[PDB]
């Protein structure tokens, strides 16, 4: 019932040139200043979408490398920005960026590993940082960070597996902690985790796949849970999950593609959460990454696990086996 | 509109500079709480400021009296509740509240449960609030059976029920530590009341699919369960007449037939797959794969024939 209706002059072609222009100029303001607390991730979203579009060269490698080095704290962890506090979320984003740039030894890898190892709890879970918030988002951040560094063996993997599986729910999905309700973003983190740790056989792919495909509304767009509005970033969370578990064909590709294209801003470039709204780099990445999973020939193929160009993951030899 | 946002920015920016400077100087004091309260109100996702607040409160706990420390904690609780009123979905705000309550000598958990009930009245699907309620329920030691009673009132008083059914799915196994048939039967009665009350409520159908899996098995159907499932089947057919665009009831008919007797209902199962695909064409690929799976299951059953 809750859905958008797409207006018939909504964009129906892919405007790649506009999107690259939009991202290339994004750093050059209100939202920008107010979102400094996520800057490392925002830089990741920008660089990744640029690279999927073959435009990474238009961004400033050298300046980003210096910014990353200055965000590594003495504990080994990385903050969102200079003077902010280290967190697993930004440690992941940083390592993703350095992987894109083949510049991993710009930071101290041994200390990153030690920072991640230190946030694992006795039950297998990960805290985001020293203040102790527990979320399966952080189990995914921890193993994805370690996989990209070749250091997955540094954590207690069986205990980490047991925790993530304790977050599996009646509907086949996953929540943030034991007993928490299923939602797409959390499902992506947990299926991504299970891919990296070689445990996809523990997912009920038919049950979960069904819950995921039921995210597609009459408009063609996807929501993140029952009875919510569609949002273009579910093009990523839902589709990547479906791909990891071998069920991507359970959504209507053409209806989704039309929804995703309608979310573009034809004037400014960028994608918004829903057609007609204000765009942002977060929704721009996931719109483009969603199109890539749907097989769009002008976009590089994207890893459903790491949300980076497959060709990058080929280079570092970390490509987890999926269900199919 | 456009000019005062520049002056909000300039204030936020100057307040932020000021906090960081104070922090570098090791000035862990009430001025920091003052400055962060201005920023966190509009911008509760600025995590590093919640961390500054904790560092201040921790430090002050050492050099203030019990009475002074208690006053700071009550002020913190008020600040948190005002922040939640503006943005009840911030991870940082809810975590700070948990951090704060977890370190008190004598917390008032009954008051925290009421805070949850109040937020859930405003948004029954706020998962942050449900997770906080779980935390509180554990800390106090509220029994599953009371939490079950909570869920029932929520399901009957209005819809937006996914989150309440989800909680029931976790509570029921705790009361009975794969459900007992008597519990299962009462649950089926509750859910089929729901989906007949509001046949477009996805949530009851999803939970009902789970219930259909959570029991004995078809070779072990009791007479009462057999009879209940047949009765549900007929009830879904009547709903199908009243709501011929309703896909949930069609899927559920197919699932009931499976639960009852896959081979005896093979023809009707196949007819229902055709109808369902026509009613829910976005799910055609899923439905074809489910039908393929069911047909293999049927081949295996036909071949177990002695
Ligand atoms: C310079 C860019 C500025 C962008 C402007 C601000 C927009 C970004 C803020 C987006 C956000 O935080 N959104 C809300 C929900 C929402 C969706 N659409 C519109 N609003 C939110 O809570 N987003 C979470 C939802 C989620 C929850 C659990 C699991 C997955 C997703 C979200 O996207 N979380 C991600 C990404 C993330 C990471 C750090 C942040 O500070 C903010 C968001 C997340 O926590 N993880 C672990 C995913 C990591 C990942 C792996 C691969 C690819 C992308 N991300
Ligand atoms: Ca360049």
């Amino acid at each position: 019932q809750k859905d958008v209706t797409i207006k018939s002059d909504a964009p129906d072609t892919l405007l790649l040139e506009k999107h690259a222009d939009y991202i290339a100029s994004y750093g050059s303001d209100y939202e920008y200043c107010m979102s400094e607390y996520l800057r490392m991730s925002g830089v990741y979203w920008g660089l990744t979408v640029m690279d999927l579009m073959g435009q990474l060269h238009r961004m400033n490698k050298e300046e980003i490398l210096v910014f990353i080095k200055s965000c590594q704290h003495e504990c080994g962890g990385v903050s969102a920005s200079i003077g902010h506090d280290p967190h697993l979320l930004y440690t992941l984003s940083a390592v993703q960026i350095l992987t894109l740039y083949d510049s991993i030894h710009v930071i101290n890898v041994d200390k990153v590993v030690a920072y991640v190892q230190s946030l694992q709890k006795e039950d297998g879970s990960f805290a985001g940082d020293i203040w102790g918030e527990i979320d399966t988002r952080f189990s995914f951040c921890a193993v994805a960070t370690l996989a990209l560094l070749g250091k997955l063996d540094a954590i207690n993997v069986e205990k980490a597996i047991e925790f993530v599986l304790s977050c599996m729910n009646f509907d086949g999905g996953f929540g943030c902690r034991p007993g928490s309700e299923s939602h797409a973003g959390q499902i992506y983190c947990c299926t991504g985790f299970l891919a990296i740790t070689s445990q996809l056989h523990q997912v009920n792919s038919d049950l979960l796949g069904w819950w995921l495909c039921e995210r597609q509304l009459p408009s063609g767009g996807l929501n993140g849970r029952p009875e919510k509005l569609p949002d273009v970033c579910y093009s990523w969370w839902v589709l990547a999950s479906l791909k990891i578990i071998g069920r991507l064909h359970w959504i209507d590709r053409e209806k989704l593609r039309s929804f995703i294209l309608a979310c573009q801003d034809e004037e400014t470039g960028g994608f918004a959460d829903r057609p007609g709204d204000m765009v942002d780099p977060f929704h721009t990445l996931f719109g483009i990454a969603g199109l890539s999973l749907l097989g769009e020939e002008q976009i590089k193929p994207v890893s459903p696990v790491f949300c980076m160009p497959e060709e990058v993951l080929q280079r570092v030899n970390v490509q987890p086996e999926l269900v199919s | 509109k456009r000019l005062e946002r520049e002056q909000k920015l300039k204030l936020y920016q100057s307040a932020t500079q000021a906090v960081f400077q104070k922090r570098q100087a090791g000035e862990l004091d009430e001025s920091v709480l003052e400055l962060t309260s201005q920023i966190l109100g509009a911008n509760p996702d600025f995590a590093t400021l919640w961390n500054c607040r904790r560092e201040v409160l921790q430090h002050l706990e050492t050099e203030k009296s019990p009475e002074e420390s208690a006053a700071l904690v009550k002020a913190e609780l008020g600040f948190l509740e005002s922040c939640l009123r503006v943005n009840p979905k911030s991870y940082g705000t809810w975590h700070h509240r948990c951090w704060l309550l977890s370190r008190l000598p004598e917390p008032n958990w009954a008051r925290e449960l009421e805070l949850c009930a109040r937020f859930l009245e405003a948004d029954e699907r706020n998962f942050h609030c449900w997770d906080y309620r779980r935390f509180v329920a554990a800390q106090a030691a509220v029994a599953p059976a009371e939490e079950l009673a909570f869920t029932d009132s929520l399901i009957t008083r209005n819809f937006s029920n996914y989150s309440s059914w989800h909680y029931r799915s976790c509570l029921l196994p705790q009361l009975h530590p794969r459900l007992p048939e008597n519990v299962l039967l009462k649950e089926l009665e509750l859910v089929q009341n729901a989906f007949f009350t509001d046949p477009n409520d996805q949530s009851a159908w999803f939970y009902h699919r789970w219930l259909l899996g959570a029991g004995s098995g078809r070779c072990e159907l009791s007479v009462e369960k057999s009879t209940v499932l047949q009765s549900e089947l007929e009830s879904c057919k009547e709903l199908q007449e009243l709501e011929p665009e309703n896909k949930w009831c069609l899927l559920t008919i197919i699932l009931l037939m499976r639960a009852l007797d896959p081979l005896l209902y093979e023809k009707e199962t196949l007819q229902y797959f055709s109808t369902l695909k026509a009613v829910d064409p976005m799910r055609a690929a899923y439905l074809d794969d489910l039908r393929s799976k069911f047909l293999l299951e049927n081949s295996v059953l036909k071949m177990e024939y002695a």
